[PDB]
């Protein structure tokens, strides 16, 4: 920014770009160093009423695999899931 | 200090002549900067 | 045999001998009920109500440890009316126990820790005032900190059937009791070392250990005790080459799971 | 084979990939053959994790891919949480695709500049590193750790962002944009630089699919695919952003494809700061999620909880399980084996550079011994999670 | 009309997508007539086979014919179906169908162990 | 400070080991030490080239660079931050700066 | 097709260890006793094999405990005594193993606190 | 049963071949190795020594083993060949650095601990 | 959704070939290579002025471990071997014994700086936030041994920075 | 109280020194023996008994989320000064 | 899909496509497939004998309901405490479907697995990584060889019983002027902390008594 005016728009004109405008250096615009004190919010699970753990189970609710078919123990034909569909150019600058 | 320099190059510290017996008109490095001044030079804080 | 009579659990029936206890009928099908007041090798008391479970059909949850167990009944040991009465269990005990694991030396080996990651739930509603009660000097050896107390009795009930002192004991009423000798007196015994380890928290640790060492961090090495000719399996806890600590091992035969004052 | 040459990069030079012993039977000037030795970094990263508890392993992951540093913990992080079957918070998942985004700039400034550092194109590499500083920062200000943040954990992030920062993120993004033209002002239209990398390396579609190649190296060749599109895992399938797709198959398009991505990334961090919702940082499981100091230092339970997540971990059910996110070289993914103990039992890492380099003697085929470098370059290879 | 390029490289424009893939499913057909008829992967393949083609017939322009075939590229599925006719050879040397090979021990895939 | 970028490894004068030693890549590094023309100061960076770092215990990692040479400078943090790296620099400049070759070699 | 090798299974010139720690080393197998400290008996269920102890010295610098053995910290798991035998078997390390010691329940009943004419009543609660 | 499915040898008359054509593989290389490397032990030693690695094996009995062993031998060799390995890798197998281990039983008890 | 990076169509108008064909015989784009260098030479150097100045960090910043002292001036860690039960790469040692008051505390407290991966866990985990990592970075030595900290070392660390580590940790304790 | 032993070394607050015959203390030839003379144990004997009214007080070092957790200090026996485990500074009840 | 942010989503649809698409597998090549499983987090599981590497993993590559062009990952789960102690793992990926099947087999150190280059080439380093740290070999493949470990390196690290800090540490001598190798002796002992809870964590995998 301290650049004076005949360089500002020499390297404008060498670059072709508003340069000033967007410059690559950080003077104030950044956010001070100091902020006030924050206050956090708390989880949705703070409460003191109806919040049994049993309920919010994370990990007992899991279980183990299924079992399709085992060796110890007309039908249309199934894809292993809907294929694939065709994605769609982009519109906001299909070409580079 | 000068704030109308881009951030980083806005506090700096001038290093004594001598220190604790030893003679740093030249050999300067950064660990002769005492801990109260640390803070504010490595623009951790704001209030010097 | 026909004494046997058929108990489900979750359905998976078991054949276990009439008089079984709820709690004995779980373990066969692996399943090991949480307790804090029950040891197989003291009598019953049932008063920490920790092992509560569900009865299949029934309003009212059964004590597990002291509950004899009928023909034809099923133990729903996973239900969410079984979790509701553990979770509440575990939300009293937590209560006024104090903030002394970093400090407290059953920190890494608790039954208090363990059972309430894995049953309690995890979080506390409390928002008051806590109990705090005043040591005891009852030995060189026992270091007493019964603020951590959680009135299992099993201190007591230990003392009274297999060492056969009666020193121990509990004064007072309701929150405000106590466990201890309510005078000045040392409970002495070869076998006075063993209410170190019943203890399931650390109101009763081992005053030479006291400060020695986490119990996550020593390798543990089977061996057998010479101090007399008894030979008492033991198990040595040792931690960077240094004997840390010596415990019983379980055998039924030669000695359960005491050990000595001496050997300890 | 006339006369091999053992190749190698022991030597370093100022490219800071790794170290690569590269072994090839020459034919005169054109190369023929290659055999890239690959040991030369082998730490045993995926024998060590077998003693740490999840936790503690989540540092590992970051030391893999040692330029997508915030990627790989992810990557490692969603693995665990689909194991523990439990989800972070809305607000978690934002910041996690927040740096997601940050990371994939920084890992393509890497790329980009030091594949062009290689062939002598020095100026790119500093302007562009510049901005690698200014992101460090970000990193820095949040987890208070220049490059291994260790930020993202199993559960969401560790702690919340502070004052002053998204104000401050939003910043850099603005006038980024005019970096990239900048960048492209001197590789895109140079034509020493399109003699360079058009018509080099040349992979065909098919053969990208069976060699198991990944990101831009299929995406490079007309094959559309990408994971923030199809199998979305955070937010992605709550954002805007085209995946770029070259069509000559070349190196060119493949440097196109990555200075497009850089872009995209912009068009999604300008939605990240905007939709930034409110709430916790991470799960509020305390079984799973360590508890704030605040009530630690207060309740009983939420001391016990702090007692043994820092000693013993958390269990994990048993299982396995195969993770796999669109990092910024390629597919990442972990197959984590857990056995029901706090420990994981196995854990191989799928670095997409592994594919990507033995993959390199198929590309090197009847191409001068100078293009290696160019080739080499174009597929984003550090030997951080080549050799584990 | 014809496209220009495929999307790809390495996978070239057919001329006629129509008669190409009307020699492949049928030459595909022929293939499946060894495999016993109680196989399962013949009563699979046989199905997924007659539904393709039969769509080949129907439109007479490319460009709508994808979109009900739902296999991509049309040229893909000119692709695939050389894989997929490739493979039909060869099941009639392995010889899937055939009853198990070897019952796995006793705790094989036990796990946790 | 003069410190130019790159330097081909048989005219270096200092050498800068970055990151973990391998065992396979162990015998590299010496070869390359022997190559130096003295002065020859090695600086050890990093974290996993002093003591193994992360990776102290695993069986393909050389416990510390100063087992394939001997260091001169050891520079701490994984990773250290570009300044304290810089600080190191610095660090042996002065280092160099307390050598009093000639003295003790009029003094023999 | 399928050779029919009549011959005890022995790989222990292919693992790569050299032989002081074949032949030397006193493999141990057993069921981990109960840590006294707690009930849960989780952790009394899977075989674990571990060698014998050999010295840790101390280091002069700092006084930590240098050790030589690389298989000190060496432990696996096996899910029944055969499985973890055969292991040791086909290693060469003589092993020596020891019989699970499963608690013999007992007949515990709350009723017998309270006796008329038993010594196991009980004179406080 | 012992149906097992072998690798390269169906019995050790055939094993016992690859053996034979290993151990002149390498009989024939020490020379190289010793001028390729520019160690400083003489042609002769490297047989012996390759001898005793061959040697220390004569007790198997498995043709899979067998098998096993010949198959890291070639790759041994191949590096060996192709001069991938190092000054330092060839002459691991001699033990310079390694003082005298004591082995007798009264030289145990005077030293250390381990029997 | 996906775009097309590089299919651009060069039209065959002579005006449009011409410039094609201007561009090779002139060097324009390589023209405008040496403009947007030219500009960078008339920028500002964003080079900052080392040691007399610093490069910009946060309280959260990680370095040097340290060990704290309550305002009394006793010392916070009570050897509760949660730091060491943690920290990834084993770096440190923990010993303790009750002090002459009975008052738990250590004996031996080593970190290892060179085993260190400077993980910040060590911090999280101390339920008394005795162990912290200060500000410092700049503490290379010149010898291994040097960089073995143990009690004694810590401690001193911690006193001679507390002026700082307190009020980085003041400014966000609330974060954590 | 930094007492030195005879042999003219320190000894540090665990007591530790390197007695008259140990070779190991030579490595502080040309250098130092690094202690600290901030004995922890003298810091807080000097810090002063507090009295309070209840029989129960909560310490916890003062600052809330910046010192060691909440623990209640019993002080029903009067033969003694309540301490608290973490930081140690004591208190008790008074007239009584 | 349900409102609780702990838990994680459960997504039915694709899982019963996997379970619909189980019979697909198991019923078209019943000589190899011993038992096919799915898992709750939507991965589909398929155990094979390990004679069918090349006639289950070449089917789905091609099959016209399959097409799994790519392969995602190739490993083995070193566990000592089964007969067939290796146990090979396939990741397979499918663009035109978007989805992944897992496929295992099991071996042991003297049961050599066909190669499975042909089928992709993907698994042409895979495969000496398995055979470099896990021992497994593979039968025709083009050049099996170590790809990660150190020349010479007697042993196979990633086995369940390789101690973690190896045989031999390295340094260099100056009386031979080259490095060198010793028995491997530590400054510290790598300290083995035993973490196991004695407390049943899962009720639900619990195993049942012997
Ligand atoms: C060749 C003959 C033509 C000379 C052209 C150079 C010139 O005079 O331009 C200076 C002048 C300063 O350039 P700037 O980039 O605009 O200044 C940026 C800030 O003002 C920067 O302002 P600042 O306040 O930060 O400047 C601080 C500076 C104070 O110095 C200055 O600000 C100006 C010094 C420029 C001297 C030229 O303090 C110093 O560090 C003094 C260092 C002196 C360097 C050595 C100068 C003599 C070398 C040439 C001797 C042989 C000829 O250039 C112009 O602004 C336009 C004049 C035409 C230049 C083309
Ligand atoms: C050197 C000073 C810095 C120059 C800054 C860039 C500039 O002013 O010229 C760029 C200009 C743009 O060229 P271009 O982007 O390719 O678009 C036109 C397509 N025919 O390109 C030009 O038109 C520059 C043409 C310069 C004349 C050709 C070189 C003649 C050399 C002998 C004199
Ligand atoms: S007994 Fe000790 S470890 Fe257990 S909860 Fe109480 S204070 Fe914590
Ligand atoms: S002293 Fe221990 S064993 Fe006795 S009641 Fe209290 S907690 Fe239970
Ligand atoms: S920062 Fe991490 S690795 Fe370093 S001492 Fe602390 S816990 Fe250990
Ligand atoms: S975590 Fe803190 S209080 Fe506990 S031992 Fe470590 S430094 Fe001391
Ligand atoms: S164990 Fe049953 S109430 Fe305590
Ligand atoms: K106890
Ligand atoms: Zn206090």
């Amino acid at each position: 920014a301290s650049a004076t005016r005949f360089i500002q728009w020499l390297r404008n004109w060498a670059s072709g770009r508003d340069l000033q405008a967007k410059l690559q250096l950080r003077y104030q615009e950044i956010s001070k160093r100091t902020q006030p004190p924050p206050k956090l919010p708390v989880g949705p699970s703070h409460k003191l009423s109806n919040n049994y753990y049993c309920t919010r189970d994370g990990r007992r609710e899991a279980m183990p695999p299924s079992i399709v078919m085992s060796s110890q123990k007309e039908k249309k034909a199934v894809s292993p899931a809907p294929p694939i569909k065709r994605w769609e150019l982009s519109q906001d600058e299909p070409y580079l | 200090e000068d704030n109308k320099q881009f951030f980083g190059r806005h506090r700096w510290v001038i290093y004594t002549t001598e220190m604790n017996g030893k003679n740093t008109f030249w050999d300067v490095d950064g660990s002769m900067v005492p801990p109260e001044w640390h803070r504010w030079l490595h623009c951790m804080t704001d209030d010097p | 045999a026909s004494n046997l009579i058929e108990v489900f659990v979750d359905g998976q029936s078991v054949m276990v001998e009439p008089g079984t206890t709820v709690l004995q009928a779980c373990e066969k099908v692996g399943m090991q009920i949480p307790r804090f007041c029950y040891h197989e090798r003291l009598s019953v008391a049932g008063n920490c109500r920790m092992c509560l479970v569900e009865i299949e059909k029934a309003p009212k949850v059964v004590a597990a440890c002291a509950m004899p167990v009928m023909k034809g009944w099923n133990i729903l040991t996973n239900s969410e009316k079984t979790k509701k009465a553990r979770e509440g269990v575990m939300e009293f005990l937590l209560a006024n126990h104090p903030l002394d694991c970093p400090i407290c030396d059953q920190g890494g080996e608790c039954d208090l820790q363990d059972q309430s990651m894995m049953f309690g739930s995890d979080r506390s509603r409390f928002l008051e005032g806590k109990r705090a009660v005043e040591d005891k000097n009852i030995g060189p050896l026992v270091k007493t900190i019964m603020t951590r107390c959680i009135q299992c009795t099993r201190c007591i009930r230990f003392a009274s059937e297999i060492a056969g002192v009666d020193d121990l004991g509990t004064t007072g009423r309701g929150n405000d009791m106590q466990v201890g000798t309510y005078i000045e007196k040392m409970f002495m015994s070869e076998l006075s070392g063993n209410i170190i380890d019943i203890c399931p928290v650390g109101a009763l640790t081992s005053k030479p250990y006291a400060f020695t060492a986490r119990p996550w961090e020593t390798r543990k090495t089977e061996s057998i005790d010479v101090m007399d000719a008894v030979g008492s399996n033991i198990v040595v806890s040792t931690r960077t080459g240094e004997v840390m600590r010596i415990l019983p091992r379980m055998h039924e035969d030669i000695n359960e799971e005491w050990i000595s004052d001496k050997t300890r | 084979l006339v006369s091999n040459l053992t190749l190698n990069f022991g030597p370093q030079h100022p490219a800071a990939h790794g170290v690569l012993r590269l072994v090839m039977e020459l034919s005169g000037e054109m190369v023929r053959k290659c055999d890239p030795h690959i040991g030369l970094l082998h730490r045993g990263t995926e024998k060590l994790i077998e003693y740490k508890t999840y936790l503690q392993a989540l540092p590992y992951f970051d030391r893999l891919d040692y330029v997508s540093m915030m990627c790989n913990e992810q990557a490692y992080s969603l693995a665990v949480e689909k194991l523990l079957n439990i989800r972070p918070p809305p607000r978690a998942q934002w910041i996690r695709v927040l740096f997601g985004e940050i990371t994939r700039l920084l890992n393509h400034i890497m790329a980009v500049t030091t594949h062009a550092l290689d062939i002598g194109a020095m100026t790119p590499f500093f302007w562009m590193f510049e901005e690698r500083e200014k992101m460090f920062e970000f990193y820095e200000r949040v987890s208070g750790a220049r490059m291994h943040a260790a930020y993202v954990r199993p559960g969401g992030v560790h702690q919340d962002l502070p004052l002053g920062l998204m104000d401050d993120i939003y910043e850099f993004s603005k006038n980024f944009s005019l970096r990239i033209d900048e960048l492209e002002e001197m590789l895109t239209n140079n034509r020493i630089w399109r003699n360079r990398t058009v018509d080099i390396g040349i992979v065909t579609a098919e053969d990208a699919l069976n060699y198991g190649f990944s990101g831009v190296m299929l995406r490079g060749s007309g094959i559309q695919w990408d994971l923030r599109k199809t199998q979305p895992y955070d937010v992605y399938d709550q954002v805007e952003f085209d995946v770029p797709i070259g069509s000559r198959g070349d190196c060119y398009d493949r440097y196109l494809c990555r200075v497009e991505e850089m872009r995209q990334s912009i068009r999604i961090i300008s939605q990240c700061l905007n939709k930034m919702p409110p709430g916790e940082i991470k799960v509020d499981d305390a079984k799973v999620s360590p508890p704030k100091r605040a009530e630690m230092k207060t309740s009983m339970e939420s001391l016990i909880h702090h007692f043994k997540l820092y000693t013993e971990g958390y269990q994990v059910p048993p299982g396995a399980t195969y993770t796999a996110i669109e990092a910024p070289k390629g597919e990442f993914g972990v197959y984590l084996v857990s056995d029901g103990s706090s420990r994981p039992y196995r854990c191989k890492i799928k670095a997409p550079g592994f594919a990507h380099l033995a993959g390199l003697d198929k590309m090197s085929k009847g191409h001068m011994l100078a293009d290696v470098v160019a080739i080499i370059g174009t597929q984003d290879i550090v030997f951080g999670e080549v050799d584990r | 009309l014809l496209k220009k390029t495929t999307g790809l490289v390495g996978l070239a424009v057919c001329e006629t997508p129509h008669e190409r893939l009307k020699i492949l499913y049928t030459k595909i057909l022929d293939v499946l007539g060894h495999i016993p008829k109680n196989a399962a992967y013949r009563k699979y393949t046989e199905q997924i086979t007659n539904e393709k083609l039969s769509m080949v017939k129907a439109e007479p322009d490319v460009k709508k014919l994808e979109e009900r075939l739902q296999g991509g590229q049309i040229e893909e599925v000119i692709l695939q179906a050389e894989n997929e006719l490739s493979l039909a050879r060869k099941m009639i040397q392995w010889k899937p169908w055939e009853p198990l090979v070897e019952e796995p021990p006793a705790s094989q895939w036990k796990w946790p162990i | 400070f003069g410190v130019v970028f790159r330097a081909s490894p048989r005219q270096s004068d200092v050498m800068i080991v970055a990151g973990t030693l391998t065992n396979k890549m162990a015998p590299a590094l010496r070869k390359v030490y022997d190559q130096m023309p003295e002065p020859r100061y090695v600086v050890s960076m990093g974290s996993c080239a002093n003591g193994g770092g992360y990776y102290h215990y695993s069986y393909s990692v050389v416990r510390g660079c100063d087992r394939i040479v001997p260091v001169d400078i050891y520079v701490p943090g994984c990773p250290p931050t570009a300044e304290a790296l810089l600080y190191g620099i610095l660090q042996l400049q002065k280092k160099i700066k307390r050598e009093k070759r000639l003295r003790i070699w009029y003094r023999r | 097709q399928l050779i029919t090798v009549d011959e005890k299974l022995d790989i222990t010139t292919i693992t790569g260890v050299p032989e002081e720690h074949i032949k030397t080393r006193k493999a141990r197998i057993f069921v981990p006793a109960r840590n006294n400290m707690q009930s849960g008996v989780n952790n009394t269920k899977k075989w674990k094999m571990e060698f014998d102890t050999r010295e840790r010295w101390e280091n002069p610098l700092m006084g930590w405990a240098s050790t030589a053995d690389p298989l000190s910290n060496l432990v696996l798991t096996f899910s029944t005594k055969e499985d973890a035998v055969a292991f040791a078997e086909k290693n060469g390390w003589s092993y020596d193993v020891e019989e699970r010691k499963v608690p013999k329940p007992k007949s515990k009943s709350y009723g017998a606190n309270f006796s008329w004419n038993k010594r196991t009543r009980v004179s406080t609660k | 049963s012992t149906s097992v499915k072998p690798i390269f040898s169906r019995d050790m008359n055939e094993a016992k071949r690859r053996v034979r054509e290993l151990y002149r593989a390498w009989y024939r290389e020490v020379p190289n190795t010793v001028h390729l490397f520019q160690l400083d032990i003489s042609v002769k030693q490297g047989r012996d020594k390759v001898r005793e690695m061959f040697k220390k094996n004569a007790h198997i009995t498995d043709p899979r083993v067998v098998d096993l062993l010949v198959i890291k031998g070639k790759m041994e060799l191949e590096e060996t060949i192709k001069v991938w390995k190092q000054r330092t890798h060839v002459m691991r197998f001699f033990h310079e650095t390694e003082a005298p281990r004591p082995k007798d039983f009264l030289s145990k008890f005077y030293v250390g601990h381990d029997p | 959704t996906y775009k097309y990076v590089n299919l651009r169509e060069p039209s065959m108008d002579m005006k449009s070939v011409t410039d094609r064909a201007a561009q090779t015989l002139l060097w324009t784009e390589l023209i405008r290579g040496l403009g947007m260098t030219l500009s960078y030479l008339f920028r500002e150097p964003a080079t900052i002025n080392y040691p007399f100045e610093k490069g910009p960090l946060s309280p959260r910043f990680r370095g040097e471990h340290a060990l704290r002292r309550y305002p009394s001036g006793e010392e916070r860690c009570i050897a509760c071997k949660l730091c060491e039960a943690v920290c990834p790469a084993q770096a440190i040692t923990i010993e303790a014994e009750p002090r002459a008051d009975g008052s738990r505390r250590t004996t031996r407290y080593d970190i290892d700086m060179t085993k260190c991966i400077y993980c910040g866990f060590c911090q999280e985990a101390c339920p008394v936030d005795a162990i912290v990592e200060g500000p410092n970075f700049e503490f290379s030595t010149e010898t291994h041994e040097e960089l073995l900290y143990n009690k004694e070392k810590l401690l001193n660390n911690g006193d001679k920075w507390e002026a700082e580590i307190a009020a980085n940790i003041q400014a966000d304790y609330l974060y954590r | 109280g930094v007492r030195t032993s005879p042999t003219g070394e320190k000894v540090t607050h665990t007591g530790q020194v390197y007695d008259d015959g140990d070779y190991r203390k030579v490595r502080f030839v040309g250098r130092q023996k690094e202690v600290n003379e901030n004995f922890a144990i003298d810091l807080i004997a000097e810090q002063p008994v507090s009295q309070v009214g209840s029989r129960v007080i909560s310490c916890d070092g003062g600052g809330g989320a910046l010192g060691h957790p909440r623990v209640y200090i019993n002080l029903d026996k009067e033969t003694k000064t309540g301490t608290c485990g973490y930081c140690g500074l004591q208190f008790r009840q008074q007239h009584h | 899909a349900d409102t609780r942010p702990t838990v994680r989503p459960r997504n039915d649809v694709a899982h019963k496509q996997l379970s619909a698409f189980g019979e697909y597998v198991a019923e078209i090549l019943p000589k190899y497939v011993q038992q096919v499983q799915v898992s709750c987090f939507n991965e589909l599981e398929i155990c094979i004998h390990p004679d069918g590497v090349i006639p289950v993993l070449t089917f789905l590559r091609d099959h016209s309901n399959a097409q799994f062009k790519s392969l995602a990952d190739l490993t083995a789960v070193d566990i000592p405490t089964r007969q067939n102690r290796f146990e090979i793992v396939y990741n397979l990926l499918s663009l035109r479907f978007n989805s992944r099947i897992r496929v295992k087999t099991y071996t042991d150190e003297l049961t050599p697995i066909e190669s499975s280059v042909p089928v992709y080439k993907a698994a042409n380093w895979y495969e000496r990584e398995i055979w470099d740290m896990f021992g497994v070999f593979f039968a025709n493949h083009p050049d099996l060889r170590r790809i990660l470990t150190d020349y010479g390196f007697e042993g196979h690290p990633f086995r369940k019983d390789f101690p973690l800090s190896g045989y031999v540490e390295l340094r260099y001598d100056d009386e031979v002027k080259r490095v060198v190798a010793e028995p491997v002796e530590l400054a510290q002992e790598f300290r083995k902390f035993d973490l196991n809870s004695p407390w049943e964590a899962f009720p639900a995998y619990r195993q049942p008594p012997e």
